[PDB]
């Protein structure tokens, strides 16, 4: 077909992108911000220097025997503790 | 393709061929039938939804305001935040 | 953009009232006019619904003082409130220190309609 | 290239028969309720009234605006198009014509008139510098303000008056 | 026709209904009722819902005011702490969290 | 801080009008509200045929044939 | 009809006359007008016939009923023919492909001239059958033939009056 | 530094007070299956896996311990959430098939214009119906909060 940069099809697409993308990104960002606001209040990430010391403290406070608790490292900076005897 | 060449077109209001115009009229009835049925959702939500903090609300009215008349001393800072 | 002219504009009260009245008296003989009868009828039905709501909240006002928070000039403050809550965990790390034990006091009031002691 | 979205008869020669048929539909000839009485000279028309037609009677019917309207690309056989709508308002605006209500009633159709979405590709390409978009907007405003429940009957009565006409597009 | 005949016969009865079999009056009334729903009923419903929301929330909040008045306590945070996330500010929710904390920690 | 009564009718009624007005406006006043009617008229109306194959008819036809109706 | 409503002859005359002009004044060319309105016309037409039954010999209501019935006959007949023309035009459009480029072009109509011959024959039948509704016939079917004439070169009596 | 993820306090109580396994009902199985995956850039929301654990544990109906009562209330809230997920799929399928059959004879442009919107609207109607039939519209704020308490929380030292 005959395609031209100044065509209505291409120019409309550029006009739509310029007009809507700035609005959509702002609108999406605002929603993301609201989600972050609730997330941090419900469960804020907290950093611990040494996992082992924190894990031992956690077991002591909750009265959990470390033997029955499985510790795994999901990521480099993420370590997760799970119940070994869980259905 | 080859469209049929022996179509018996409608001659009057009582000798009618089935055409897409009639089928469109059937669509109109069905889409409007959906609108009647779908109206049940918004009506159902308004009729069934409740907004209560907990089960104590009903107990409070049963014991401290059974007639919806018992006045309560107002202390603005409670619900005003400051 | 739009249908073909079917009736009066919204702000024309006497014109709309005529179509709303015909909704009950003169049956429509076309979709366009029947739709106009509904739209004109919608004006008064919506006005009546809002009218009763305003009347209801005057004849039987809301009793709680919470509704002072719905003032227009307080709306931006309320928006900022939900975006500025303290970060932490929903679970309590340490017991809360209140001068009154509401759950215990509440239990006594329900059981006896009388404050403890 | 030939005019957009037209059936090319040969090379650059387009097929504008539909445009001619649409133009004949609006019946672009002066209509009066009373025939010219004997001894009566030209109908009275002031300069001010004559000035209203200045931007509309100059159309050369080239159809540049007709084929530049996207609404005409999609519904060529139902939408009258910028050129035919401009001429329809020219007769409506004319003071001498006495069938203003009949013309407005006929043109007050969703397909005929309200497919115009204000794109303005019509005014941009007009060789003679006319403003079909402006005239189309005025006609919509006039129709909306002047609509009456009895317009449909008016169209029917005029259709009965055209019962003995020959074949071809017309008021109906 | 055997078993197949029964299968086809049952389907023929099952698929009998069509909109073309409706009476002229009912055919139009269904369209009228559907059009009435979109124009009138739909915009009205949210207004009624808003009315009930206000009335019920007022009932809920006023109950908190009644409780505080009987307790004759000025410790507002004990009844509804506005700094806590979500719905945890309500005194009942605070008690539930307190129970959870006590039963979990040593 | 301890008023005998609290005036709520004014504030509540104002909110009702503002919320009701906005919703009733968006649903009644604008011409943009008839955008879906325009799109259907522009691109969907009268663009139909019964002599062209379509998947929904083919799917129904094959299933009926498969089950011997 | 099953109804308990009662109307005077003056009311019956008004209802029949209103329906007659509503149908005749409507633009039949736009398919959506008939789709949306016909359900309303039929419901009214059933009521009009019931109330006007005792006036079928009336010197005023009688002629209105005959014209009303004749107009409804013509409306259905013209709609059916024009509905077939729309199908032929839609088939031709889809045969062009995507963006009219033929990218996903469908199969063309192999018997287009035969269809044109069939449609024009039906068009002539309407003119003879409904001599008092030519303006409406030309609006719907006559204009439809002109659109087809652009796609295919065929001859019909009124072709020259459509600038062909 | 490092982040440590540990079971939440309410999760600990559930493990301590569970008496046996709880059978997963048919609608609960389908509901969990149809629940969308939840990527976890951070941890603040219950996913399908956490809900399964909650529904798997069994508690004593007659126990009067306040802690056990909270566990039962949390489990009921999660159950209503899970079974409500069954309404999404029927709405989506009806949202696509019904309009598609209606517009079968029309051109492709119409199907592109109409089907995407009808599909989303159908799913929305299904989700409303599912949540409505699952008794979610009558839950108190207390019950809803318990059903939404996270199962995993970042550890807070001291
Ligand atoms: C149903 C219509 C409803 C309409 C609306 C209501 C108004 C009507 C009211 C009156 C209804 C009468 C009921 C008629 C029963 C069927 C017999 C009949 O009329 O057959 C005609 C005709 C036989 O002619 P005839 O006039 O009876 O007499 C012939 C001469 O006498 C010459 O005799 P012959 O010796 O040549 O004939 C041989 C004879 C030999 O028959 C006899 O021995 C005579 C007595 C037959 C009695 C049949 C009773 C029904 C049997 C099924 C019982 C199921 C129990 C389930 C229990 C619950 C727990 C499972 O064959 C029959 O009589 C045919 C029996 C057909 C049975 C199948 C019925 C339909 C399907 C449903 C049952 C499926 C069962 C599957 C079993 C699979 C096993 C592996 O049969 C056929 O040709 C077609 C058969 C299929 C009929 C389909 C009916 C429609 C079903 C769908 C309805 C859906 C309604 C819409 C809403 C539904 C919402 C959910
Ligand atoms: C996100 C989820 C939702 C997505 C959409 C879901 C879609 C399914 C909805 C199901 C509900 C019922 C649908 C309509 C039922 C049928 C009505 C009907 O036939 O009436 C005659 C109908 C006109 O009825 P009417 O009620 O007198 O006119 C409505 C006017 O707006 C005059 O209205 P009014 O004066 O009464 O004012 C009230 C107005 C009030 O309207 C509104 O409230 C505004 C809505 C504006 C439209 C928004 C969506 C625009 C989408 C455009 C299409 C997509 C373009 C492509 C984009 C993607 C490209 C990849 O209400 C409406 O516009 C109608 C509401 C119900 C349908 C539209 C629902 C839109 C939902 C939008 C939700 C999001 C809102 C965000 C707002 C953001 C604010 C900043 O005319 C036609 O049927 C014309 C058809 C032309 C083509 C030929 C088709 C064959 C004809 C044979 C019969 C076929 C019947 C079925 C037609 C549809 C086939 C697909
Ligand atoms: C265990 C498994 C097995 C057993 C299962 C259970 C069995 C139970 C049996 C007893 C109960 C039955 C229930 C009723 C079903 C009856 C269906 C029926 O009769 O359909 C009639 C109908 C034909 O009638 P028609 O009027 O002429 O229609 C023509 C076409 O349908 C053309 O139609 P269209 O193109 O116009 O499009 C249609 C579409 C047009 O609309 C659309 O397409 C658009 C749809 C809207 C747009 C948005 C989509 C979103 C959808 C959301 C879905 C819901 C979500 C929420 C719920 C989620 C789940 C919780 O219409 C609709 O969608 C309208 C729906 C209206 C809903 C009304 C609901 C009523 C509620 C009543 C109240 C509740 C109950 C009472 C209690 C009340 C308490 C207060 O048949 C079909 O639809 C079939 C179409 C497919 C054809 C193949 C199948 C049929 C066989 C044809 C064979 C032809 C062979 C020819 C051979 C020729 C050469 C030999
Ligand atoms: C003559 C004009 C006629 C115009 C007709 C216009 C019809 C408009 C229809 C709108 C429907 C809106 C429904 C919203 C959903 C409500 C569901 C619900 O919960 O309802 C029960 C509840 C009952 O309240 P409740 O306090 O018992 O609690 C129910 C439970 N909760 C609290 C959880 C909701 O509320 C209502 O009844 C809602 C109001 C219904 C109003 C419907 C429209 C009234 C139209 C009156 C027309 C007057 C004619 C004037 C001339 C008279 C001449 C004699
Ligand atoms: C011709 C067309 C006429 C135009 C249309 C007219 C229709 C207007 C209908 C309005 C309905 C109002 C519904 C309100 C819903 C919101 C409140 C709610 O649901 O609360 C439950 C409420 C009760 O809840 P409550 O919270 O108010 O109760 C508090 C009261 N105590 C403390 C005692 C409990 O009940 C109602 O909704 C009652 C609604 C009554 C509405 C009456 C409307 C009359 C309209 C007259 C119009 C006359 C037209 C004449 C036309 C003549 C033509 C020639
Ligand atoms: C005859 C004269 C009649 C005059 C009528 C005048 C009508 C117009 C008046 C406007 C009324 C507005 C009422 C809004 C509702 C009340 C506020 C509310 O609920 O917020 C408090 C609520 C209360 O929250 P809260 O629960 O935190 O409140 C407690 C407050 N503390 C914590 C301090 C104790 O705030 C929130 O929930 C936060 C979000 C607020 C969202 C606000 C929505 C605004 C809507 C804007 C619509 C604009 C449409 C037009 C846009 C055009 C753009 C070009
Ligand atoms: C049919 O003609 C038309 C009309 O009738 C005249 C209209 O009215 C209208 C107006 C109608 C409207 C405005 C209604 C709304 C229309 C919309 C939204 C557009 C509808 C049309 C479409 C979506 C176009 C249909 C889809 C397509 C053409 C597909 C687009 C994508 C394409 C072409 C990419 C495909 C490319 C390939 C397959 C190449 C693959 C490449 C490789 C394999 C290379 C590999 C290389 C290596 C190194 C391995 C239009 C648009 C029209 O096109
Ligand atoms: C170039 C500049 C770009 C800028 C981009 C960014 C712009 C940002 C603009 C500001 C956005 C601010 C958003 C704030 C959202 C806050 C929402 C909020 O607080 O909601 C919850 C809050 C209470 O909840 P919580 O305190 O969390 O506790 C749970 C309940 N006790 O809600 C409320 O108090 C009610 C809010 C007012 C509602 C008013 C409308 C009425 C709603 C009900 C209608 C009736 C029922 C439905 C009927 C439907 C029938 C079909
Ligand atoms: C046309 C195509 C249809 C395709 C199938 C669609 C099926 C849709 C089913 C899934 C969606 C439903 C909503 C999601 C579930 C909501 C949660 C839920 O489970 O709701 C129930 C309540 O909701 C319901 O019960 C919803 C029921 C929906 C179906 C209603 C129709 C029932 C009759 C069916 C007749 C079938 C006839 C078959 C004929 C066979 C012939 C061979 C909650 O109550 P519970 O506390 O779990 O316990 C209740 C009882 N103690
Ligand atoms: S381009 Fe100008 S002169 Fe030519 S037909 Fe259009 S309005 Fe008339
Ligand atoms: S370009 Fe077309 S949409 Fe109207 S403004 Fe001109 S006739
Ligand atoms: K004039």
């Amino acid at each position: 077909m005959m395609l031209r940069y100044d065509s209505l099809l291409w120019q409309c697409t550029l006009a739509a992108g310029i007009w809507f993308i700035p609005q959509d990104v702002a609108a999406i960002s605002a929603f993301l911000l609201y989600g972050r606001s609730k997330s941090r209040t419900i469960n804020q990430p907290v950093y611990v220097d040494n996992i082992d010391t924190a894990a031992n403290e956690y077991f002591k406070r909750k009265g959990l025997d470390p033997t029955k608790m499985i510790m795994m490292r999901k990521s480099s900076k993420i370590t997760e503790i799970r119940y070994g005897e869980m259905y | 393709a080859r469209v049929p060449e022996d179509i018996e077109f409608t001659k009057n209001r009582y000798t009618r061929r089935y055409n897409l115009a009639t089928e469109d009229r059937v669509k109109l009835l069905n889409w409007n039938a959906f609108c009647i049925a779908v109206t049940a959702l918004p009506i159902a939500y308004v009729y069934y939804s409740w907004y209560e903090s907990s089960e104590d609300t009903d107990m409070i009215y049963r014991t401290m305001d059974p007639m919806r008349e018992a006045k309560a001393d107002y202390y603005l800072p409670l619900l005003r935040g400051h | 953009s739009g249908n073909a002219a079917r009736g009066p504009p919204l702000y024309d009260l006497p014109g709309n009232f005529r179509y709303a009245k015909e909704f009950f008296t003169k049956p429509a003989i076309s979709y366009g006019e029947f739709h106009q009868q509904c739209t004109s009828l919608r004006l008064f039905v919506c006005a009546g619904t809002v009218g009763y709501m305003l009347f209801s909240f005057t004849m039987w006002p809301c009793r709680s003082s919470y509704w002072k928070n719905w003032a227009v000039w307080k709306v931006p403050g309320n928006i900022m409130h939900h975006f500025s809550k303290r970060s932490g965990s929903i679970f309590l790390d340490e017991p809360l220190k209140r001068t009154i034990d509401v759950p215990k006091t509440y239990a006594h009031l329900i059981a006896t309609r009388r404050l403890p002691g | 290239q030939p005019l957009p979205h037209t059936y090319v008869l040969k090379d650059l020669v387009p097929d504008l028969s539909n445009f001619y048929n649409q133009y004949k539909s609006i019946e672009p000839f002066l209509k009066r309720r009373r025939a010219k009485q004997p001894g009566e000279k030209e109908y009275y028309q002031s300069i001010e009234d004559r000035e209203k037609l200045d931007g509309m009677y100059e159309c050369n019917l080239c159809a540049c605006c007709m084929t530049s309207c996207p609404s005409y690309w999609w519904n060529p056989e139902y939408y009258l198009g910028p050129a035919v709508l401009l001429q329809a308002y020219r007769w409506i605006a004319d003071s001498r014509d006495e069938f203003t209500t009949e013309r407005m009633a006929w043109i007050n159709d969703s397909m005929r008139l309200y497919r115009c979405h204000g794109i303005m590709n019509c005014t941009s390409c007009c060789p003679k510098g006319l403003d079909p978009a402006k005239a189309i907007a005025k006609m919509k405003a006039a129709i909306a303000a002047a609509y009456e429940p009895g317009w449909t009957k008016i169209v029917a009565q005029e259709s009965i008056a055209n019962k003995k006409r020959e074949s071809g597009m017309m008021y109906a | 026709g055997g078993i197949g005949g029964v299968w086809r016969g049952a389907f023929e009865v099952a698929s009998a209904y069509t909109a073309l079999n409706l009476e002229r009056q009912r055919f139009a009334n269904i369209i009228r009722l559907g059009t009435f729903c979109r124009v009138v009923i739909w915009p009205v419903i949210p207004l009624v819902g808003l009315f009930h929301y206000i009335r019920q929330r007022d009932r809920d909040w006023y109950a908190l005011e009644l409780l505080r008045s009987r307790c004759k306590s000025e410790d507002c945070a004990a009844f509804y702490d506005w700094t806590m996330p979500g719905s945890s500010g309500h005194w009942r929710m605070q008690n539930d969290l307190e129970i959870i904390r006590r039963a979990a920690n040593v | 801080n301890k008023p005998v009564v609290v005036n709520t009718s004014g504030v509540v009624n104002t909110a009702v009008l503002g919320i009701s007005g906005a919703w009733l406006y968006f649903y009644c006043v604008p011409l943009r509200r008839k955008e879906w009617y325009d799109i259907m008229m522009d691109y969907v109306h009268h663009k139909r045929t019964q002599y062209a194959s379509n998947f929904p008819d083919k799917a129904v036809r094959t299933a009926l044939r498969f089950a011997k109706v | 009809m099953l109804t308990v409503d009662k109307f005077t002859r003056a009311e019956a005359l008004q209802r029949a006359s209103n329906l007659y002009y509503q149908v005749l004044g409507t633009n039949w060319e736009d398919g959506l007008n008939l789709v949306l309105d016909v359900p309303f016309w039929e419901s009214e037409l059933e009521k009009v016939d019931h109330m006007c039954e005792p006036y079928l010999c009336d010197d005023e209501i009688g002629p209105i009923i005959r014209n009303l019935h004749e107009t409804v006959n013509c409306m259905y007949a013209c709609e059916d023919v024009r509905d077939h023309i729309n199908e032929l035009l839609e088939l031709s459009s889809r045969a062009e492909g995507v963006m009219g480029s033929g990218a996903a072009a469908s199969e063309e109509v192999e018997n287009m001239p035969e269809q044109c011959g069939m449609v024009t024959k039906a068009y002539e039948d309407l003119l003879a059958r409904y001599p008092e509704h030519h303006p409406k016939i030309e609006q719907t079917v006559g204009h439809g033939l002109a659109v087809l004439r652009q796609l295919e070169k065929f001859n019909f009596k009124s072709s020259h009056r459509y600038f062909f | 530094a490092n982040l440590l993820l540990v079971p939440s306090d309410i999760t600990i109580i559930e493990e301590k007070n569970k008496i046996a396994k709880r059978r997963i009902r048919l609608l609960e199985k389908t509901g969990l299956a149809l629940m969308f995956p939840v990527f976890h850039w951070r941890y603040s929301k219950l996913d399908k896996h956490d809900m399964y654990n909650i529904l798997r544990r069994k508690f004593d109906p007659s126990a009067s311990d306040p802690a056990i009562d909270i566990c039962r209330r949390r489990q009921e809230s999660v159950r209503r959430r899970v079974i409500a997920q069954n309404g999404l799929l029927p709405g989506l399928l009806l949202g696509v098939s019904l309009p598609w059959w209606s517009l079968r004879r029309y051109n492709y442009q119409s199907k592109l214009i109409v089907l995407p919107f009808c599909a989303y609207f159908g799913a929305i109607c299904g989700r409303i119906a599912g949540h409505g039939l699952s008794w979610r519209w009558v839950e108190t704020d207390r019950q809803r909060m318990l059903g939404n308490l996270p199962a995993k929380v970042y550890y807070r030292p001291k």
